[PDB]
């Protein structure tokens, strides 16, 4: 065993996808999303 | 707007708004509660 106080990646798990089951592969992206960004704050305004 | 006061917060307002909107009373002024405009004489013993 051994420890890691790291959250800025993950460089820990990889390797190749065999099975649409499969667990233990790296990682893939995902898709490209935007800021929709609509804080609560006390009569924040529109933006719309 | 999100927060919203649960209990009342409004202790300390003596009077909210000197306008006139349509030259009259605006219909949700508030001047101040008679109680806090009250002389009377003091025992003449102890202030008070």
């Amino acid at each position: 065993i051994t420890n890691a106080r790291t959250n800025n990646d993950e460089t820990h798990a990889t390797g190749p996808i065999e099975d649409l089951n499969s667990t233990s592969h790296g990682r893939e992206p995902e898709i490209e999303s935007f800021a929709d960004r609509a804080e609560l704050a006390m009569m924040i305004q529109g933006m719309t | 707007r999100t927060i919203w006061n649960s209990s009342i917060i409004t202790q300390r307002i003596s009077a909210r708004g000197l306008m006139n909107l349509e030259d009259a009373r605006p219909p949700e002024a508030k001047i101040s509660h008679q109680s806090e405009l009250d002389m009377g004489k003091i025992d003449e013993t102890s202030g008070e």
